[PDB]
RNA sequence: AUAAACAUACUUUGAAUCGGCCAAGUCUGGUAAGCAGGACUGGCGAUGCGGGAUGAACCGAACGUCGAGAUAAAGUGCCAAAAAGAAACAUAACGAGUACCACAAAAGGUAUUCAUUCAUAUUGACAAUAGGACCUAUCGAAUGAAUGAGUCCUGAAAAUGGAUGGCAUUAUAAUUUCUUAACUGAUACUCGACCGUU
RNA sequence: UGUCGGCUCUUCCUAUCCAUUUCAAGCAGAAUUGAAAAAAGGUAUGAUUGUUCACCAUUUAAUAGGGAACGUGAGCUGGGU
RNA sequence: AAUGGCUGAAAGCCUCUCAAGCCAGAAUUUCGUCUAGAUGAAUACUUUGUCUUUUUCUUGUUACUUUAGUACAAUUGAAAAUUAUAUACGUUGUAUUUAUUAUCUCGUGUAUUACUCUAUCAAAAGGGUAGUGAAUACUGAGUUAACAAAAUUUAAAGCAUAA
């Protein structure tokens, strides 16, 4: 038969299946569409949320009925210490999506970036980025770097910088840095790399990425709630009190 | 039924040169050059010299011939032979579609770009919306007088279509068409010469 | 023997259902097939009616769990591998050993760019069609149903015609000079004894 | 298809034994020809095979099967509505050849199987007496057309290969 | 060194829609496209030469064969029928055989 | 414009049949598919018969002043007046048919010499170009 | 006329069974039913095998164990053993495709092919342009009306996602007819071997 | 094969009630009426009766019609039977 | 999409097209964005530089160990486009497996290469330069074969050290 009275379905089907993530950081799955007629610019950052607080904001809009005194609004304070660029990677568009062609890395790598390549640092010999650093200036291993740059300028369409946070400036107990690939959107690939190479080992501050009164698309991983029933998870109607074998479930 | 041979031909006046490359006709004339693609895979277009008048000499013509074929596909010879005739006329005596504006109570103001490549219709039936209506390539809009415009151009398929795009953007919705007889209409279609 | 060579089929202007019946029979005959350009293939019917034939094929999907249901592959490389997979034995060993010898690439990858391409006379669109019947390139339909990699194949192809046309120019100058020299030594006096043997059988 | 010349006479009280029923029947063999002839007597002259005898049954070979003639065929066929009469024109070098066309086109255009058509008379008409819209265009002296969008012709089935080498092109022919 | 055979593909056994008679094996000889070119091949020896990996502690050879003949044509495409001393394994379907040139009649 | 038309008098090449690769002269067009080839039986050997357009191939020679339904006595004069046999043997297909006939007569000793000689000449041609 | 000696005529004793069902160039009650009830015959019951993709009844054909060959129904684009050529009416569409069988109607169409009847057709028939329904000039070959027969389109709407069997075809690998002393194929037919009954 | 209804929940059909895009009117405007594309979204609160159904009082843009073993009893309730 | 249209035949006129070619138009479809996601890619460090099987150490993986056996650089594989295809020719008439004159030895230089190797410049190239070797054409001469043999493509045992 037909349901007696029609109702809006509970929960969203665009998120099924509801699989919890593993890595705490949420990878940004898409970057703004590249515009080829502007100076190259970073299109992202990475900050650690701290909390929330309320503000009284003066209304600067037109033809609105909000009080002239102020509007009480909630804000969120995201602490973002400057990040350190530690290389870059050039992607290429093939018939199976992007394909990372090469990846050039800086010389001096901080100990907060080496930790990401190990699962037990206190026993690890901590030899990460050692052969790369010791042979950085050799002529054989300098032509290889110059070869990688010419490969990217010729057979690549997307350039991203492998920037990592600094964990000594945040009160978190974690020590290893969090690595993010921030795409560069701007002029042709000739000047993207020249911009990416100019950023190596150089700290980047948030004001060089974002601007005042700019809207952004925050991407993150929600709060953890563990096993939950049907009433909390989806929102169905709790059954009457008389019910046998319990109430809070789908019938 | 299946015609053994259906033939058509178009005369080439003395001012125009026509060259064909696999049904990609290029027509050159005093007003400019026009090109079209006739992608019917069953006809061949080749220039030739044929006696058109009963008691006349040979004249340069473009001959379109379609051999054994049903009446559904044989109808395209005269369509191809007439699209060419509008490319010879167009580049010799350009086209022009004079257009009027009809309104009942609300005056309509037309804003034409400096180059003439675009128009702008304001205050249609008092509506606050300002329709743009951009023209095609090689079509120029100009204001002849009061409540009248004319669209100069070479390609009839682009002048006329651009003339039907202005009228399609000024339709009356949710109202009796038989009385609210507004819009912009094609008064007459003629040639520049 | 051991037929280890690969029979590359150039699928420019063939028919999807006829270039795949010949492959399906010949895959089971211990042959290896690589169908380059499975995106230029042709199917009968205008673009409007080739979407109704796809909307029908998009409905068939397991109700209780769509993640089990018919996976409707859009890439024209996979719209010919599915077409071949329909004419091969289903759910046994012989229908899979013969399906590992089949490949489509929409473009033309490196090792198959420089191989002796073949053709199937029974599958050509010029032999089995009324020229007024309206066809549809597989690549043209693939984009209409959400194929995101159609500009890449065109760009890769545009850089393959400009690298094979400049190779032809260097190839034809050497081939013309060699042929012009072979005529010189055919008329050589010292080679008159050998030429009369070739001339007798029409080889000169 | 073949043409036969069949004659027979009736020997009983109703019919005199001095009338001979000739016929020129078209049938694939001579036993399907007698069947057409016997039922033509019985439905028209009340003569049954038990009360008659076959006198002659010979094939009629074409005298000049090297000359092209315009054949005119008068026939009647049965449709789901009623019974009609048709008169189709055919070009072929033999009488037994122009009839074979009549069965194929009738069984295709009108979807009437061959056991509904009664061939009444087949004669030869002139050049200008061809009323068919399509047949009329090829009877002239100066008819010429290019056979285009051809397909390459192989010598025999031996040279036909399942898979070829190189690109395939048609012929201006 | 030299080639003295034409590689015929083991298509399968003489069967029906829902049957199989493994006493007779069909072959698609390379180069034969009609049943009128088969009159030559009726009689020529055919061998299914295969290879078996063996351990060093055994006597059996690493290359064996199953010899047979061509007995009659089949269909109008030049497919032939071959009868072997031991019916070919169904693991050879699609593989290549050898069609020798003896007993010759030329 | 199409060069080779299917008219009366056009010399056609019968590709398939017992008379494969023989010259025939059209003397009638029954309809769009069937013609009446009469490549004079006393010259080429193709008798008068109705053939399909899917068996013959056109040649660029038209016998001059040939009317439809010509007799064998008079068609033989026009065919031998223009000497189609002399002209046909010089074209690309004429040299292809004679080439096929010679290589058919080749024995195994004749196939060995040509391969052993062509390779020597072909390699010597490649040496001669720097 | 034809068949009939393991022919013909029986005698005694006795077992099982009397819930039946299906097909139709048949019938009755019923609006109708995979409904109820019958006459003649064949089957399923009691029955496998080759074919209809699957099916108790449909088509071929009834079975000891086999080997080789021609066959029957029916098919020969691939799954699938096996076919090439010829002609047409269709196919700008989930239209066409193995009967029983798993559906489609009345009606409408200036959609298309063929045929029939009638009329106007020349130095002048229609459309068109120009001038004064009708006439003239130019334009120069077919034109107009009615009827019949195929094919096609609308008519055509139901609940899990799916069924010419699937893939797929579109001057076919569809529908209708044909040509070639072509091909494929059952446990049935022929020959040979072996077991048993008479 | 646990045999009515209701509560809870999901999905499907279109012979569409609202929203979107269009034609027709005896469409001047407003209101309305007939039909076409289209099932991605939405389609209520209560008094009496065990009721499906019904009839009333309101509200909304609309308060459309149906199927899933007359959906749903080791899901409930036991009002009726 | 329904619908409104443009040029336009059929059918000299008319027509949005049960014709070729196009435009405008939905809460529609597809990219874009959101969530889950398989085969993959790059980089870092440890190795390995032809090869696997069996026992065996570890929580487990790789490297590693022992006794074996196996080949040792050098002729393969690309025009594109159209099919009513500029004109000419129809160049006919067997796709991969399957296009080398048995082996070895002695001989002069030249020339060639989608050949091998090294160095360099470059390179997600059948790339350029230089050198060397191989094969081949000019193009040789000579020895040997009779009986048997011309099958590798993988087996069996360990845990010292390192990550």
């Amino acid at each position: 038969s037909h349901r007696k009275f029609e109702a809006p379905r509970h929960g969203s089907l665009a998120f099924h299946p509801r699989k919890r993530v593993h890595k705490v950081r949420a990878t940004v799955s898409a970057f703004p569409k590249d515009n080829a007629a502007e100076k190259p610019h970073l299109t992202g950052f990475l900050g650690f949320k701290a909390g929330m607080t309320h503000v009284i904001r003066e209304v600067k809009r037109t033809n609105t009925k909000l009080p002239k005194d102020g509007v009480l609004e909630p804000v969120t304070i995201i602490e973002t210490p400057p990040m350190v660029v530690a290389g870059f990677v050039g992607y290429k568009k093939t018939t199976t999506g992007l394909k990372p062609i090469t990846a050039v890395f800086a010389e001096h790598i901080a100990d907060e970036f080496k930790r990401r390549y190990t699962k037990k640092w206190y026993k690890n010999t901590k030899n990460q980025f050692a052969v790369h650093t010791e042979k950085y200036n050799d002529v054989k291993a300098k032509s290889k770097r110059e070869r990688q740059i010419r490969l990217i300028k010729n057979r690549c369409d997307v350039v991203r910088v492998i920037a990592h946070t600094q964990m000594a400036l945040v009160p978190l107990k974690q020590k290893k840095a969090e690595v993010m690939e921030i795409q560069i959107n701007g002029g042709s690939i000739a000047e993207k790399v020249d911009f990416a190479v100019s950023l190596l080992e150089k700290q980047i501050s948030v004001n060089s990425v974002f601007g005042t009164d700019e809207c952004i698309d925050v991407c993150s991983v929600t709060k953890g709630h563990g096993y939950n029933g049907v009433i909390k998870r989806f929102g169905v109607r709790h059954l009457p009190r008389k019910t046998h074998r319990g109430l809070r479930k789908v019938a | 039924p299946r015609l053994l041979k259906k033939t058509e031909h178009v005369v080439i006046p003395e001012g125009v040169n026509i060259e064909i490359n696999r049904k990609n006709i290029k027509v050159t004339g005093p007003r400019g050059s026009l090109t079209r693609e006739f992608q019917h895979p069953k006809v061949d277009i080749y220039a030739s010299k044929l006696v058109v008048k009963k008691e006349g000499p040979k004249e340069n013509v473009v001959v379109i011939d379609m051999w054994y074929g049903n009446r559904r596909d044989s109808a395209v010879v005269r369509t191809i032979a007439s699209h060419i005739k509008n490319m010879i006329t167009g580049v010799t005596k350009g086209y022009q579609y004079k257009m009027r504006v009809v309104y009942a109570h609300f005056p309509v103001t037309l804003v034409i770009a400096d180059d003439g490549k675009s128009i702008q219709v304001q205050n249609f039936l008092g509506e606050k919306r300002t329709r743009h209506i951009e023209m095609y390539d090689g079509v120029v809009v100009k204001k002849l007088g009061k409540d009248e415009i004319c669209l100069e151009g070479n390609d009839v398929e682009k002048v006329s279509q651009s003339a039907a795009n202005i009228h399609a953007a000024n339709l009356v919705r949710n109202k009796d068409i038989r009385q609210f007889l507004d819009g912009v209409y094609v008064s007459e279609k003629c040639l520049i010469e | 023997s051991t037929n280890n060579k690969v029979t590359v089929i150039d699928c420019h202007g063939h028919v999807l259902g006829r270039v795949a019946s010949v492959v399906a029979k010949h895959l089971l005959l211990g042959q290896k097939f690589v169908l380059v350009r499975c995106e230029d293939l042709q199917v009968c019917g205008t673009l409007k009616m080739r979407l109704v034939q796809w909307e029908l094929y998009q409905r068939k999907r397991v109700n209780t769990n769509p993640t089990r249901g018919a996976f409707h592959h859009r890439s024209p490389a996979d719209m010919v591998r599915k077409a071949v997979r329909g004419m091969l034995p289903k759910n046994n060993y012989r229908g899979k050993l013969a399906l590992k010898n089949l490949k489509c690439f929409e473009g033309c990858p490196a090792p198959y760019d420089k191989m002796k391409k073949s053709s199937i006379p029974e599958a050509a669109a010029i032999y089995s069609f009324n020229p007024t019947r309206k066809r549809t390139l597989l690549g043209e339909l693939g984009t209409a149903v959400g194929w995101k990699y159609a500009d890449v194949v065109a760009k890769n192809e545009a850089e393959r015609k400009e690298r094979a046309a400049k190779w032809y120019a260097a190839k034809q100058l050497k081939q013309k000079a060699v042929a012009e020299a072979k005529e010189k030594i055919l008329a050589d006096e010292k080679y008159k004894a050998k030429v009369a043997i070739l001339k007798k059988f029409g080889y000169a | 298809m073949k043409e036969y010349y069949i004659t027979a006479r009736c020997t009983d009280k109703a019919h005199n034994p001095n009338e001979i029923f000739r016929s020129r029947v078209f049938a694939p063999n001579y036993v399907v020809a007698k069947s057409k002839f016997w039922m033509m007597l019985k439905k028209q002259h009340k003569v049954k095979k038990i009360n008659a005898e076959l006198l002659q049954c010979q094939p009629i070979f074409e005298k000049n099967p090297t000359v092209v003639k315009n054949y005119q065929i008068f026939l009647r066929y049965v449709s789901a509505g009623g019974i009609h009469n048709i008169t189709k024109q055919y070009r072929d070098v033999t009488r037994v050849g122009a009839v074979r066309q009549m069965y194929n086109d009738l069984a295709s255009q009108y979807r009437t199987r061959q056991d509904k058509i009664q061939l009444i008379s087949i004669t030869t008409v002139g050049d200008k007496a061809v009323k068919n819209p399509v047949l009329h265009q090829f009877v002239g002296h100066h008819v010429k057309f290019p056979m285009v969008h051809c397909k390459p012709v192989i010598a025999s089935k031996r040279f036909n290969l399942p898979i070829k080498a190189g690109k395939l092109t048609t012929k201006l022919c | 060194k030299c080639r003295l055979h034409v590689n015929a593909v083991f298509m399968g056994f003489q069967r029906a829609q829902r049957n199989q008679y493994p006493n007779v094996a069909l072959l698609q000889i390379s180069g034969v496209n009609t049943k009128e070119d088969t009159p030559f091949y009726i009689g020529k020896r055919v061998a299914y030469v295969y290879k078996v990996n063996v351990k060093k502690g055994s006597n059996k050879p690493a290359i064996r064969a199953i010899f047979g003949k061509i007995v009659a044509p089949h269909g109008n495409h030049g497919v032939v029928k071959a009868r072997f001393l031991h019916n070919l394994p169904p693991k050879a379907m699609g593989q290549n055989l050898k069609v020798f040139l003896y007993p010759s009649n030329i | 414009v199409f060069s080779r038309f299917v008219e009366v008098g056009r010399v056609v090449l019968m590709k398939t049949g017992p008379f494969a690769s023989k010259l025939a002269v059209i003397v009638e067009i029954l309809d769009h598919n069937r013609v009446l080839v009469d490549g004079p039986q006393a010259i080429t050997g193709v008798p008068r018969q109705v053939v399909n357009l899917n068996t013959i191939s056109l040649t660029s020679f038209v016998v001059n002043k040939v009317t439809r339904g010509m007799t064998h006595k008079k068609l033989c004069l026009r065919f031998t007046q223009d000497a189609i046999i002399k002209r046909f043997n010089k074209t690309a297909t004429g040299k292809a048919i004679e080439k096929r006939i010679l290589r058919e007569k080749m024995t195994d000793f004749d196939k060995f010499q040509v391969s052993i000689i062509n390779r020597k000449i072909n390699a010597a041609a490649k040496i001669a170009v720097s």
